[PDB]
DNA sequence: AGGGGGGGGGG
DNA sequence: GGCCCCCCCGGC
DNA sequence: CCCCCCCCCCTTTTTTCGGGGGGGCC
């Protein structure tokens, strides 16, 4: 409706609006004719559609009637602790499945078995997990089991070997750009060329982020009322794109080696609010695909930005490691 | 009131900086029905709070200033009775989880959900006396939250989009996890530039009766705040008390306490670099620690004061900065402070 | 200046706790007609109305109309210390921070008078104004606890649905489901166990086991309860008294899947 | 179960019934039976790790011993289950020192996932054990030894279950595709084998995925590219190509290639890294500092991929450490 | 390690 | 007899 | 009463789930 934020409004409602998983929704669509859906471990990067895929595939297999009495969803919003999971969840897995309507039974395959989706496992602790070993293995036959993760590593082996792994892709402009284009179409956006693919390109894999910047980018089009089509400069400054004049300040500064010159400017360029992390990411672009440097300087400033990147990952100040980063480049 | 409090603009056509910041907040606010999930981050004392309130002013009526204070009773896995101080209005709610350290997640997990699992009451404003409309939430330091706390609102943040919306104010993205980054809507906001400081201080200075011979006096302060403006207000007030109610051309720039004393460890540090010396640092470090000066302010202080050493030679500087880098990922990942303080301590004096 | 002799102090002490645990800070508006008051809870989802009419007190009689916002739980300490039949009266002056209840008696011994703080609680301009309701009935409160406590071990929802002829309490969890219809029915002999009630159209709303619980906790202050339900507006629940009563407007929960 | 067992994932669907069915475990097998044979069945721990058969083993041993009924005269608790000290103390103690009920027989207990259960537990089941040894025995499953106390240990006899051989799993692919009417390339049963790590689990659900992924199973056979498109691994070429590139060019068209094989089908990151340390371990590399480096800055970078980051940064870490490893070849 | 305290030997 | 609550280990 | 070996004994509290024990209401 109007009331709802793009990214939620455009939410998919069936597997054909999937547009770059087909490895895994063409076996979701042919689990409904061939009903012997085994349990499913969906991982992958952020906003890639793995809640919405699974939210599509019970909607398809049970119909909005049986969809509350056949699904069970727990997510980290819900205490899923070592007791839990051996109450709540053995007493809905080992229970009886709903009996279907026949409207149901004429419009739908109706699975004979129930879902429960644990959003968010990766938060799930070892001992938890291990409680669902054999609740899975012994109600397979009533029950099936999806789990929802972005960390694979943060599932136990056990849970992985039972589970059928999938694994989302990233969504780039290369496999993702009908959906936004669509969706730039159906809400009348008016955009140059270049700047849905400029949209995707800073999102990296996230069509969420995307389709985020581009309601951003409309709304200020809209408030503008002059009719003009979307640039680019207004998507890149909408997104925290650092403008390539201050990276070339940046790296000047970095040439320059003058340790008191490169403080005083990073001072200067923290008072701005630009993120760490696109700083980095503009950098390491910028220092990877230039042609002036030679091989040493390339082999350890990739080591450099990598560790600048796993200690910022970490949340911690992002002007101390800045300034290290920037010290140690004009180093080397 | 103090001058920091009492001219605080009401409005976004009251902003005197940045504009560009205000033009993209009216856009948002032109249609607030299909407003997403708001997430902004800048330097600390920019106006980002005050910014938030203007854009609620402009979705919502006046009314969004009358605040309340209440008290919230929590239950932990433990029986333990826990207290939060909730502050709500009647068309927007402000909580501050932190509070409850650990427990933070608790508040996701109970109140955020109590509130956008159903409606509210509305006898004002309306005919049917029940709400048409959603409630804005505002979660006040949000880097400072749990991983917990963010993995559980990941979903409450997406399965109630149209009955709760959710504007995060931090001074920092780096706690902030990948996927809350992915749900909210980044705004960045600019600390104001030096003549915006000086315009906002004449202009408190003309309405408040403070002599002054020169305006360059207020480019000082400017430069002595690095883009803050609550300091800066501070500060000028600060100073015209005790100059009374008139600044001059010599008035010295008031520095806070636990400024001079970390400016006081610093140069201790360098003239000194002693096992005693490092148990004096000790002792100071205990005292600056038990009077609520956070560690992460303490070790950047502390870096930025040893990096300003004109003695010090670039060699220095450089194993000072790593030095830094490292500990404070150390920080971040530790629960005693002082443990990894006085690491970096040592590790300063042996490098020197 | 003020003073609200009451026929029995039981009646107030039942009255108040009524809606101790909804709110707990709730203004009184002490006019010549009688007490008024209306408080919204701490989340801003359920009002607390009240009002006490000039006839259920024994001698009611006031100047000037006051407004106090004195506490509840101190009300409660302050009332359980007492007997249980008395006149208690709750005199004042013209500069209150403190009244005096009066817990005289007819007997000269058996008076408990006490003294009770005053705390400035800020009150609104709140409106009640009536709609078109739907459905409004009154049946009695033992049916309401046997069926609330029964279905709360459930379900935490009390849904409540009113059709012609029929009044249907559902409870969904994940044990299972449990109905319970009550319909009109009218006892000559015992006509206290009767249900008066008068619809319009058809109504459906989904109400919390937590909230129902609490509400049928104070509902040992009137013997029969009264239900309003709507479409669009906040439906009530009231609790009637000697010539007033006591309101709870509960806001329904919100519809995910329509 | 519901319907029938068709509706079954294959990984349930398969799961063995009686002791011959059983693969990769001929040792095991052979002194099972032989101890069941003849009346001398000690307290067994089967150590070994998951998708191995301890499980199936253990109920295919209890339904030979007991037939049909097992289900009702035997034990069975698990990690699903509550087991603390005091179900030590009172359910497993009167198990272990009660008859039969429906036939006469000696009782079994079967622990599974026992690393899961307090000090406490099984400090208390050592003398449970010790005491009914004569009318009871203990079956206990693990995948950790280290969980297990050195009392409970020494108690029971260790067999250890072997990852599956290469002429097992072949054998069961062979019996699935007989039973599912499918056809398997060879070099898509050498790289479902390569893939599958010793775990049976892991065939079945990739041959399921594999069959669903054919547009008609009925006339069409899956080949490597089928296994590679459905479970997203990158091709061994892909491999090849992407190290040669970093090992011999130059770091502007090693970059380019990185990118290009990766947007190609949405290669991950990490699996090209487990790909290229599989390759550079049968490397003759002539010193030993250059392994050294390899490996710990490829560890390095696997820890920091585990917990996310920016995946560019992360290639050019990988493209820029093994350059620097090998450098010091000269 | 530093300081206080109890008990046998000298005084 | 059953909840409900409080204190205390936790590696080999 | 006063002094000198010979040794002994004291210088002291905060903590994230899950499980166990033991006391108190009822
Ligand atoms: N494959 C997709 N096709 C179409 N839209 C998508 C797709 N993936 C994400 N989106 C869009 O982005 C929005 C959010 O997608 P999500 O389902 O939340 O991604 P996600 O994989 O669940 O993210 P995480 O790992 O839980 S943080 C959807 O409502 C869609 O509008
Ligand atoms: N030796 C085997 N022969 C045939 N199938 C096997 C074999 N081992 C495992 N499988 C298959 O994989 C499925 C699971 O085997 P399991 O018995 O559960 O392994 P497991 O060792 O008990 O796992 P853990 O240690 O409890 S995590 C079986 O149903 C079989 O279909
Ligand atoms: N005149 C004027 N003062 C501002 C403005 N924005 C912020 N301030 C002042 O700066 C003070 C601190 O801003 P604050 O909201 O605390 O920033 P934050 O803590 O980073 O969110 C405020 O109390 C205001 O007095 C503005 O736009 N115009
Ligand atoms: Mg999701
Ligand atoms: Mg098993």
């Amino acid at each position: 409706l109007a009331q709802q934020p793009w990214v939620e409004k455009y939410r998919p409602k069936n597997l054909d609006e999937v547009t770059a998983q087909d490895h895994a929704v063409t076996v979701l669509k042919k689990t409904l004719k061939s009903a012997n859906l085994p349990h499913m471990l969906f991982y992958g990067p952020p906003g890639t559609g793995k809640t919405s895929t699974i939210l599509a595939l019970t909607k398809e297999l049970y119909g909005p009637d049986l969809m509350k009495s056949r699904i069970l969803e727990l997510n980290a919003s819900d205490e899923r602790g070592i007791s839990i999971v051996r109450e709540k969840v053995k007493n809905f897995a080992r229970l009886t499945v709903s009996k279907p309507s026949k409207h149901d039974l004429e419009n739908y395959p109706c699975p004979p078995y129930k879902i429960i989706i644990l959003d968010e496992a990766d938060s799930m602790t070892a001992d938890a997990q291990s409680a669902l070993r054999r609740t899975m293995e012994t109600y397979s036959g009533v029950t099936r089991f999806c789990l929802i993760c972005n960390y694979v590593t943060r599932i136990i082996d056990p849970l992985a070997s039972r589970c059928s792994k999938f694994r989302f892709k990233a969504l780039d402009a290369s496999n993702a750009i009908d959906r936004l284009r669509f969706i730039s179409e159906q809400e009348n956006v008016k955009c140059d060329d270049g700047v849905l693919e400029r949209i995707l390109d800073i999102s990296a894999g996230d069509l969420r982020r995307g389709i985020t910047l581009l309601q951003s980018a409309s709304k200020g089009a809209q408030y503008l009322g002059d009719g003009k089509n979307i640039t680019s400069t207004q998507v890149e400054e909408l997104a925290g794109v650092v403008p390539h004049d201050i990276l070339i300040e940046i790296v000047e500064k970095v040439k320059s080696g003058d340790f008191d010159e490169i403080k005083k400017y990073v001072n200067t360029f923290m008072k701005s609010g630009w993120s760490a992390a696109s700083v980095v990411n503009q950098l390491h672009e910028y220092y990877i695909t230039n042609d002036n440097f030679d091989t040493n300087f390339k082999n350890q400033i990739s080591w450099l930005l990598f560790t600048t990147d796993s200690r910022l990952n970490n949340g911690t100040n992002e002007h101390i490691q800045l300034l290290n980063l920037l010290v140690k480049i004009s180093q080397l | 009131s103090l001058w920091v409090d009492k001219y605080r603009p009401k409005s976004l056509n009251a902003l005197s900086h940045n504009e560009e910041l205000t033009n993209f907040l009216k856009s948002l606010s032109d249609q607030p029905r299909d407003l997403p999930h708001l997430l902004l981050y800048g330097p600390n004392g920019t106006g980002k709070k005050t910014r938030c309130m203007a854009l609620l002013e402009s979705i919502f009526g006046p009314g969004v200033y009358r605040l309340k204070i209440d008290v919230r009773q929590f239950v932990t896995a433990s029986n333990r009775k826990l207290e939060l101080n909730v502050v709500s209005s009647p068309y927007h709610l402000e909580i501050t989880p932190s509070d409850m350290g650990n427990n933070d997640r608790i508040v996701i997990q109970e109140l955020l959900k109590e509130v956008a699992q159903m409606e509210q009451v509305d006898f004002q404003d309306s005919k049917d006396g029940l709400a048409h409309r959603y409630k804005c939430v505002i979660i006040n330091e949000a880097n400072s939250l749990t991983k917990d706390a963010q993995a559980a609102l990941r979903r409450t943040m997406e399965k109630y989009s149209k009955n709760i919306r959710l504007i995060m104010v931090c001074d920092s993205m780096s706690p902030i996890i990948a996927p809350i980054k992915s749900r909210c809507l980044l705004i960045r906001c600019p600390a104001p530039s030096d003549s915006e400081i000086s315009t906002i201080l004449s202009d408190v200075v003309t309405n408040e009766r403070i002599q002054l011979e020169t305006k360059d006096i207020l480019k000082r302060i400017a430069q002595a705040s690095n883009g803050n403006l609550r300091v800066s207000l501070l500060m000028l007030e600060s100073m015209a008390l005790n100059n009374e109610l008139a600044l001059k051309s010599s008035s010295p720039i008031i520095k806070p306490d636990w400024i001079i004393v970390i400016h006081k460890l610093t140069r201790k540090i360098v003239k000194e670099r002693s096992v005693n010396s490092l148990i004096e640092c000790r002792a100071v470090l205990y005292d600056l620690l038990a009077h609520c000066i956070p560690a992460n302010i303490i070790l950047k202080e502390l870096t930025f004061s040893l990096l300003d050493v004109e003695t010090l030679n670039t060699t220095n500087k450089s194993s000072i900065i790593e030095y830094s880098s490292v500990f404070d990922e150390r920080l971040s990942l530790g629960n005693k402070a002082i443990f990894h303080l006085e690491g970096f301590i040592a590790k300063v004096m042996c490098c020197l | 200046m003020l003073e609200a002799k009451f026929e029995e102090a039981s009646l107030f002490k039942r009255i108040i706790d009524g809606f101790k645990d909804c709110v707990q800070l709730v203004n009184f508006q002490c006019k010549e007609d009688g007490i008024i008051a209306q408080a919204v809870d701490d989340s801003r989802v359920l009002l607390v109305s009240l009002e006490i009419g000039v006839e259920a007190f024994q001698e009611y009689r006031c100047d000037h109309p006051v407004t106090l916002g004195m506490d509840l739980t101190s009300l409660s300490k302050i009332l359980r210390c007492g007997n249980n039949t008395d006149t208690l009266t709750l005199i004042a002056d013209n500069t209150p921070d403190s009244i005096i209840l009066l817990f005289e008696d007819t007997k000269k011994d058996r008076i408990a008078e006490y003294s009770l703080k005053l705390m400035d609680i800020d009150a609104d301009f709140l409106k009640i104004e009536e709609l078109q309701y739907d459905s409004t009935l009154s049946l009695p409160s033992s049916e309401f606890s046997k069926i609330v406590r029964d279905l709360s071990q459930l379900s935490d929802s009390i849904n409540i649905m009113i059709t012609k002829e029929t009044i249907k309490f559902v409870a969904d969890g994940d044990i299972g489901s449990g109905s319970v219809i009550i319909k009109p029915f009218v006892d000559m002999e015992h006509p206290e166990t009767s249900i008066k009630l008068e619809m319009d159209q058809p109504v459906d709303l989904t109400f919390g086991a937590k909230y129902l619980l609490d509400i049928i906790k104070g509902s040992s202050l009137s013997d029969r309860v009264g239900i309003r339900l709507s479409s669009e507006a906040p439906a009530l629940f009231q609790f009637d008294l000697k010539s007033g009563f006591l309101q709870f407007f509960l806001a329904p929960k919100f519809n995910d899947e329509e | 179960e519901k319907r029938s067992k068709e509706n079954l994932p294959w990984v349930e669907k398969y799961r063995p019934e009686t002791l011959d069915e059983v693969y990769g475990q001929n040792e095991v097998i052979t002194t099972v039976r032989k101890f069941v044979d003849e009346g001398k069945l000690p307290h067994l721990l089967f150590y070994g790790p998951p998708g191995t058969g301890k499980t199936s083993t253990i109920v295919a041993l209890a339904r030979e011993i007991y037939g049909k009924n097992y289900s009702n005269m035997v034990l069975e608790l698990n990690a699903s289950d509550d087991r603390g000290i005091d179900v030590v103390r009172n359910q497993i103690k009167d198990f272990a020192s009660t008859r039969q009920i429906f036939s006469k027989g000696f009782k079994l207990i079967i622990l599974d996932e026992a690393d899961a259960m307090t000090n406490a537990a099984q400090n208390a089941l050592r003398r449970v054990i010790e005491r009914y040894t004569k009318n009871t025995r203990f079956c206990v499953l693990a995948n950790y030894a280290h969980k297990l106390t050195p009392a409970l240990l020494s108690r029971c006899t260790r067999f250890r279950f072997q990852p599956l051989p290469q002429e097992a799993i072949e054998r069961r692919i062979a019996n699935v595709l007989v039973h599912e009417k499918l056809k398997l390339s060879p070099n898509a049963e050498k790289a479902l084998i390569e893939l599958s790590n010793g775990d049976m689990r892991r065939v079945l659900n990739v041959l399921q995925s594999c069959k669903a992924t054919l547009d008609n199973p009925d006339e069409d056979e899956i080949s490597d590219d089928v296994i590679y498109e459905c479970c997203g691994a990158p091709r061994p070429s892909d491999l090849k190509a992407v190290l040669k590139s970093i090992l011999e060019d130059d770091w502007g068209t090693a970059h380019y290639t990185l990118n290009k094989v990766r947007s190609a089908k949405g290669l991950a990151l990490i699996d090209l890294i487990e790909g290229i340390v599989k390759i550079l371990e049968d490397y003759e590399l002539q010193n030993e500092e250059t392994r050294v480096h390899l490996l710990t800055k490829l560890a390095d970078i696997e820890y920091s991929i585990s917990k996310g980051g920016n995946d560019q940064i992360q290639g050019s870490a990988v493209i820029g450490a093994i350059k620097a490893s090998f450098e010091n070849e000269t």
